[PDB]
RNA sequence: AUAAUAAUAAUAUGGUAAUAGAACAUUUAAUGAUAAUAUAUAUUAGUUAUUAAUUAAUAUAUGUAUUAAUUAAAUAGAGAA
RNA sequence: AAGUAAUUAAUAUUAGUAAAACAAUAAGUUAUAAAUAAAUAGAAUAUAUAUAAAAAAAUAUAUUAAAUAUUU
RNA sequence: AAGUAACUUAAGGAUAAGAAAUCAACAGAGAUAUUAUGAGUAUUGGUGAGAGAAAAUAAUAAAGGUCUAAUAAGUAUUAUGUGAAAAAAAUGUAAGAAAAUAGGAUAACAAAUUCUAAGACUAAAUACUAUUAAUAAGUAUAGUAAGUACCGUAAGGGAA
């Protein structure tokens, strides 16, 4: 009557399982898989136990260490840009810039964002996207390709916080009728980055107070 | 080129009816994805699965030799005895003791299953449905309607109290007495229900959303009304 | 916008068993990006390289046998169709080849 | 179609309905399908064995 | 006008029932007993020099700041300014980096 | 759950398929030996597949 | 260009540990006609390349299958403690 | 009267979707770029390029990417 | 293994916790409780066996804030001995501060942030029992008898 009572699975989807100690014929009798009289036969022996010849983890020198100030930059290639442009999937005279925010909204970039995006050079000789681009920072070949298309790159930075409320605020807003500002560097090394002019960075490029500041505090 | 290309049909036409009798008001056009999808019956057959797998209660819990009750005593000497060698009074050898390997409390048969391939299985079991005839839908108010509804008898899927009476007499006129059918409702349709539990064992009336693939695959007719089709196709949509 | 037009909006050819759709005819559906649903895998340990036509409606061994006419240099015994999900699997990493095929008619 | 239905006593299931385009087709289908049980009645199609012979 | 103030947050309602505008309370410290007294600055009782805890502990203070400033009322509230606690654009603004930022 | 083996990883770390590592022997007891010989001593070496299959089971989410 | 069955030619078909593939019995859940001329179990004699099922006779139940089949699962098979 | 369950990991097969997938409250997981201990470095037949040691820049070693079109 | 078993003491229908001398990072959040993710990541270990956070985002939750201290030294802190495999807060022994112009928080110092110890109350989510209702690919050797017969001096064991 009703189809309920005669469905299956599609070929090649299941197995029978392998049992175990359940006559010789089956193929898996009396030992079940197992041999002779083993450790392995009965009791636990961990799988990459060595014998007690010194095992492959304790023979090597320990190497390197983890950079828990790194933050690893998700990257994104001009070539997929390109791409989404030829697609029509890229709508950007409405917001001027492409931020991460806007890629985000996109697919452009997709997965959660944790640091940031940095924009590298794949597809650049066939790029030509006369677009304001921002992002975490870019490679020189991808700046230069940028330039090349009559577009306009500039490096800023986002704390994870501030990255955060940048990529969608309508929630903050939602949360707290109000958006957190940008925070400022403060570690040197950011601050010596964003300072760059080769970086294309967002300190010397908008020309921010910041490094007017610290030029003062030289001074004096 | 590729000769052959052609372009595929979008909808299909399902007649709006009146639930006392079913009296046919209106064509409604709905789309071929919810209604006229081909038979894969191994994507229902992972739906269905799926859903048996969710609805275990799984309450097998034999004693294990820990749970068992006896002592922890070994009962006979190691050696002296002559007989064979024996531990606590709970081992599996032995006809009082606990269960190799038992399956303890809760037992968990949950399954996972892709939204989107549920979806799809839901709209598969819709489909197979319309070929087969035993969808028939139920409405009024939303569409324009080609005949006039008739008095005494209405479109919201509702009805010794009467109800049952007409209810009776519709199974009577419609040739379904036996058969298992299952009406699938916008909101609780209280009269109905009431209407339809002395038929209890073969009538399933359920609620929009809780509708599952096994309830409409299960049920030899099924009558579900148009805004609840509406809202079950926008919810297994597509895109 | 809405999931039911009014019966006045459709037209008759739209329906089903009014196209000829059946007989010996084919459609590709593009994927949600809009693209061509052909796809390249690697099989049993990324040792075998085989490509893969996905969201096919109608007579896939018609489809079939269109894209052998079309790019012959791909040899006959390597097309191999699956009919429970309708699919055609190639040997080889001919993807590209198989895009082009396609696109100029949908 | 539904005038059809009222006058005949049988009802058709709106897969047919959507695809027979004339009325004569609906006749055709109608012999097929409806005519042969009509006449011998245990020639008629019982759901708990549809592959009945 | 009424309705709106009812539609305000819970907390800072709580807050207007016990210190409400009509006073104007002091900015600096104060006795503990005077009535224009600062819940949010530690004031001192006059037997025995001891100054008192705030009565608003700095954290639930800064919420209900941060409550005012979401609906406009910053000024009804009593000043914060004693209370190193500046919030948002101002403190922003004001704030003078620090030694290791500046050189 | 099931957890990286911490040792292992310290030693090793993962480079697309494979893993990477130290070589041993350069850490004392070098004088003498000649430096263009212990050059091949120094850097990176790639695991044998004999372990590889030891390695992912002790780092099952590197 | 498939499947099922049947041909022709060829090659291959011992097997412990072990690997791989395919079935059957039992019990439970989903779907499910039917009927005391029916069914279930048992004994005997048949039948089908046969751990199984079926036929006939016989005996005992029982107003009658969780029955055929497809899935899902297993306290799923015992001369070896 | 004896290979079971829970929480994970890796491989395979098939199904769904697919340059994205799952989840879609927001997150997050994997994929989308390789490499390096780490760092502000990162892709046009290869003989071009990327990263590492080296360096003015190449070479040299390792791995990677790159061939009227339709991205992996 | 493990602050687990066990022994001992004391309270309640629940207990504990709880309105920051907390987290964070120069932007911010805003009591506890414990579940997803974060994350088997940081941290750590005869660097073996192995152990393993927090911020943050989500759920669950309730009106969740609110004075009952004349705002707190032998206290903070230091030295020394102990002390949740990673993150302290505790504690025996002696030394022993300061008034918001002041304290605590990070090997250390300088900046800067943030909180206010040595006084307190607190529903809800939670644990366990008992009853009722529902659902059982649960049990008739997990289906009511009996803690009986019987065994042991006893604790105790324990049938059909
Ligand atoms: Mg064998
Ligand atoms: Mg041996
Ligand atoms: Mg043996
Ligand atoms: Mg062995
Ligand atoms: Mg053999
Ligand atoms: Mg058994
Ligand atoms: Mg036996
Ligand atoms: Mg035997
Ligand atoms: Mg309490
Ligand atoms: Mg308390
Ligand atoms: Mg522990
Ligand atoms: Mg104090
Ligand atoms: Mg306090
Ligand atoms: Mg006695």
């Amino acid at each position: 009557v009703s189809i309920l009572g005669q469905l299956k699975p599609s070929d090649g989807s299941t197995k029978s399982f392998k049992r175990l100690g359940r006559g010789p014929s089956s193929g898996l009798g009396k030992t079940s898989g197992r041999g002779q009289k083993g450790q392995k036969a009965r009791g636990k022996v961990k799988s990459w136990f060595e014998g007690g010849q010194t095992p492959i983890y304790k023979l090597f020198p320990k190497i390197g260490f983890t950079n828990v100030g790194a933050k690893p930059l998700k990257e994104l290639n001009l070539k997929r840009i390109q791409w989404f442009h030829d697609k029509n999937r890229l709508h950007l005279q409405p917001g001027e810039v492409l931020d991460m925010n806007k890629m985000r909204k996109l697919g452009l970039v997709t997965g959660p964002i944790k640091y940031g995006v940095k924009i590298l050079a794949s597809g650049k000789f066939h790029y030509n996207l006369p677009i304001a681009l921002e992002a975490s920072r870019a490679s020189a070949k991808a700046i230069a390709a940028i330039e090349k298309a009559g577009g306009k790159f500039t490096a800023r930075y986002y704390t994870p916080l501030g990255l955060r409320a940048h990529l969608n605020p309508q929630w903050f807003l939602e949360k707290r009728g109000r958006v957190p500002l940008q925070a400022r560097p403060t570690k040197r090394r950011d601050i010596d980055f964003y300072s760059k002019e080769e970086k294309r960075g967002y300190l010397v490029m908008e020309k921010d107070k910041l490094l007017q500041d610290i030029k003062e505090a030289q001074n004096k | 080129p590729l000769p052959n290309a052609a372009i595929p049909p979008k909808y299909a036409l399902v007649t709006v009816r009146s639930f006392p009798s079913l009296e046919p008001l209106t064509f409604v056009p709905v789309p071929t994805s919810t209604v006229a999808a081909p038979l894969r019956r191994d994507i229902l057959w992972r739906a269905v699965v799926y859903e048996n797998d969710n609805r275990r209660v799984g309450a097998s819990n034999p004693p294990g030799r820990s749970e068992n009750g006896f002592s922890r005593r070994k009962l006979m000497p190691q050696k002296g005895s002559g007989r064979a060698r024996v531990g606590d009074a709970n081992s599996p050898t032995r006809h009082n003791g606990g269960r190799a390997l038992a399956r303890t409390a809760p037992n968990d048969y949950t399954t996972e299953l892709p939204s989107k391939v549920y979806s799809m299985a839901f709209n598969n079991a819709l489909s197979h449905q319309y070929k087969s005839g035993k969808l028939f839908v139920i409405g009024g108010e939303k569409v324009d309607l080609i005949s006039p509804t008739p008095e005494l008898d209405l479109n919201r899927l509702d009805l010794i109290f009467e109800g049952e009476v007409i209810f009776r007499k519709f199974l009577e006129e419609f040739q379904l007495k036996g058969k298992r059918l299952l009406f699938i409702t916008d909101k609780t349709r209280e009269g109905l229900i009431k209407s339809s539990d002395p038929y209890k064992q073969k009538v399933d009336v359920i609620q929009k959303e809780l509708v599952e693939v096994n309830d409409i695959l299960r049920a030899q007719a099924v009558f579900i009304e148009l805004e609840a089709l509406e809202y079950l196709a926008m919810a297994h949509q597509k895109e | 916008a809405p999931i039911f037009p009014k019966l006045e909006d459709v037209k008759m050819h739209e329906l089903i068993g009014n196209n000829n759709f059946g007989k010996k005819t084919y459609y590709v559906e593009r994927s949600r990006t809009g693209n061509l649903p052909v796809y390249s895998a690697y099989k049993n340990g990324g040792n075998k390289i085989i490509t893969e036509i996905r969201k096919i409606e109608g007579d896939v061994i018609q489809l079939r046998n269109d894209l052998q006419e079309q790019l012959p240099f791909i040899p006959k015994k390597s097309w191999s169709v699956v009919m429970q999900s309708k699919k055609i699997i190639i040997k080889g990493n001919a993807v590209e080849a198989v895009k082009r095929v396609l696109t100029k008619k949908f | 179609t539904k005038f059809l239905q009222s006058k005949s006593g049988y009802l058709i299931p709106d897969y047919e309905l959507t695809t027979l385009s004339t009325p004569l087709q609906f006749k055709r289908y109608i012999k097929e399908k409806i005519l042969p049980s009509a006449n011998d009645p245990k020639l008629a199609y019982k759901e708990a064995e549809p592959n009945a012979i | 006008y009424k309705q709106y103030f009812d539609s305000l947050p819970l907390k800072l309602k709580s807050f207007f029932q016990r210190y409400p505008p009509s006073i104007k309370y002091s900015p600096v410290s104060t006795s503990t007993k005077a009535i224009n007294a600062n819940p949010f600055l530690p004031n001192k009782h006059p037997v025995t020099q001891r100054f008192h805890d705030p009565k608003y502990s700095l954290r639930r203070m800064s919420d209900v700041y941060k409550l005012a400033l979401r609906y406009g009322v910053e000024e009804f509230l009593p000043p914060i300014e004693n209370t190193k606690k500046l919030f948002f654009e101002e403190k922003y603004n004001k704030k003078t980096l620090m030694k290791g930022v500046l050189l | 759950l099931m957890k990286t083996h911490k040792g292992t990883a310290k030693r090793w770390r993962r480079t697309g398929n494979t893993f990477k590592r130290g070589i041993a022997g350069r850490k004392h007891g070098n004088i003498g030996w000649s430096h263009r010989s212990l050059k091949a001593l120094t850097g990176r070496k790639i695991a044998h597949p004999a372990y590889s299959k030891h390695l992912k089971r002790l780092l099952p989410y590197h």
